Order: C-alpha cells, then structure tokens, then sequence
C-alpha cells in the first residue's frame, strides 16, 4: 500500500521543457493571431489588451503530466483498487512515450491533447463519477496553463468539451495557421491548434508524492 | 549491453571517508543520470546523488549535503560519490542508479519513483559500514 498522491504519466524534464517552450509558442502565436484577435471580444478597458502568455501565466511548474488516477495516498476513490491492477503494478516507473495530437487554448485553461497507446490506456481509469459518446482516453491531457481561479481538472473537462464540438464537426474548418500546425475555432475562446506533425514527448509512468 | 559496474565501498568508522564510483556501460554521453541510491536494510530507498551527464548538475539528499560529492568522467562513463564524515546512519546497501530515460535527476528525486529496469539500470550492491 504505498500508493502516491496520484497515478500519470510524469514527461522528462527535457521533454516537459521541449512541450513548454512549444506550449508558450503557441500562446504567443495565437495571442497574436488576427482571427484569434477578431474573436478577442468572445475571449474594464484594454489596459493590457490581451497578452495570452499572461493570460495563463500561471502554470505549476516542473515535469508536465498526464494523471490517469488520483489516489490522494491510499484509497481516494478506488485508488487502492487501481494499484492493485497488474498492469499498473507492471508499469509503475517504468518508461512510455506520450504522443500530443493538438495543442489548445480556451477562457478557462490551456493544455495538450494526448492520444494514448492501447498499452497506455490500460492504466487509464474509466472511474471518476463531455466524456458521452467520445472514446476511452478521450480526456487524457496535459494542462499547460490556467488562467488565475480556474482551478480544478478544468484543461481535460475543456479538452473533452472541445472534442465534444469536434465530434459534431464544429472545427469550424481551418480558422487559421498557425506554424507547427493548424487552427480552428469553435466557441467563446475555444481554440486549437490541430498539430500537423504529432509532438512526442517521452515520459514514465510513476506516482506522485508530496 | 548495460551494465554498472560499482565498486569503491566497504566498512569504515564514523567521521571516515568512502568512494564509491560506478563505470555505467550500454549508454550514450549527455543522455544518461547516474546517481546512487542508499536503501538500508528495512527502510525505504533514498536517493544519495546523481549527476547528470547533460547538464551537469547534480543533486543531493539535504542529509548527504556537503559530505557527499557525485561527479562523473563522462570520457569514462563511470562516476564517484565522494562520501566524507560518514556516520553510522549512513550504513546501507548504496546502489548506482542510471536514468536512460531522462539524463535529468528528475526522478532521483523523492517525489517520484523510476523502476531503473525499462529505461536504465541498477546498482547489485556496494555496502557501506559505518562503526563506532
């Protein structure tokens, strides 16, 4: 029973820092971008405008993660029973590679969307009590920045919601480009950037604690 | 073929000085950490150092601060953990740890746990005994 504050896919330094600097790209490209500022009204006066760097500026900082289970140490909500899981036992520390389909941005949160393996999904937990009719894995992410009091699992209840529009085939079609991929819109702030080339990052499968 | 081949440990008395260094094979230069853990016998493993061959920082544990220097010939691929005023609690079973994964000592770290199997390799044994 020594189980962690929670379950996920911990990115190398290098990799986390490669997905950062990728990650603040973006913010600044889209900040910048002019369909992205014709929606700026959807996103007291102009004081700052809007710099989306600082929009989110506030981001926990070390090694990115994509939390399969939140234990909270010891069984918080079935933790105990997702430890007990061979495949979780198997994998725990052990070395996987997280493939980021699309970046995203959105009024609340900011993050990444990961397309797990086969192998990655069976640490997934499909326990917690947008997910409807979207496939399993669908929320794993990486949240990337949030903006002040959004403050919970906002950046994979964002993604999923913004899969959720996708789903239906509100992409909207390219909005725009941005480099390193495409973009789309398809609500208040909810951008994406469809990612052309899949960002890859290099992570292990290990738990928090602290 | 990765191999670590430890060694430079041993009994010693308190106050003495240990050097343990371990020739890590079967990686690259700049893509591996290499960094002891000391697990005593029926206590959790801690990590005492590593060094990263990249960037070349290291990091330690609060309690092995100053007393132990890690270092690594990255020519030679081995390393050295430069142990002085040793204490009796400091006696357990240190192994060399190589992180392949991450040449960060990210999961070095407490925080976390890296089963240095997949992505590395771990130390067998150098025994380290302090008395008095």
């Amino acid at each position: 029973d020594f189980l962690p504050l929670y379950f996920g896919w911990f990115l190398t330094k290098k990799s986390s820092e490669t997905l950062r600097k990728a990650g603040q790209v973006f913010l600044e490209e889209l900040g910048n971008h002019k369909a992205f500022k014709k929606e700026l009204r959807h996103f007291d006066e102009p004081k700052e405008k809007l710099e989306l760097v600082s929009y989110f500026g506030k981001r926990p900082p070390g090694v990115l993660h994509c939390t399969t289970k939140f234990c909270d140490y010891g069984k918080a909500a079935g933790a105990e029973e997702y430890a007990q899981q061979e495949v979780v036992k198997r994998s725990y520390g052990k070395a996987f590679k997280l493939s980021i389909s699309a970046l995203f941005v959105t009024p609340k949160t900011a993050g990444a969307q990961v397309v797990l393996t086969d192998q990655e999904l069976q640490l997934w937990p499909s326990d917690l009590d947008a997910s409807e009719g979207l496939p399993p894995g669908s929320r794993a992410h990486v949240t990337l920045g949030c903006a002040a009091d959004v403050q919970p699992v906002q950046t994979g209840l964002d993604l999923l919601d913004i899969l959720q529009q996708v789903k239906g085939g509100s992409q909207g079609e390219a909005v725009g480009e941005l480099p390193r991929g495409k973009l789309y819109s398809l609500g208040k702030g909810r951008w994406m950037l469809s990612l052309t080339k899949k960002m890859e990052v290099k992570a292990i499968f290990t738990g928090y604690y602290g | 073929e990765v191999q670590l081949l430890e060694s430079g440990g041993g009994s010693v008395q308190a106050g003495g000085s240990l050097r343990l260094s371990c020739a890590a094979s079967g990686f690259t230069v700049g893509d591996y950490a290499i960094g002891w853990f000391r697990q005593a016998p029926g206590q959790q493993r801690e990590a005492v150092a590593c060094i990263s061959t990249d960037d070349g920082d290291t990091y330690y544990a609060d309690s092995v601060k100053g007393r132990f220097t890690i270092s690594s010939d990255n020519a030679k691929k081995t390393a050295y953990l430069e142990m002085n005023n040793l204490k009796p609690e400091d006696t357990a079973v240190y192994h060399c740890a190589v992180d392949g994964w991450d040449s960060s000592c990210t999961f070095y770290s407490p925080s976390y746990y890296r089963d240095f199997s997949d992505h590395g390799a771990w130390g067998q044994g150098t025994q380290v005994t302090v008395s008095s």
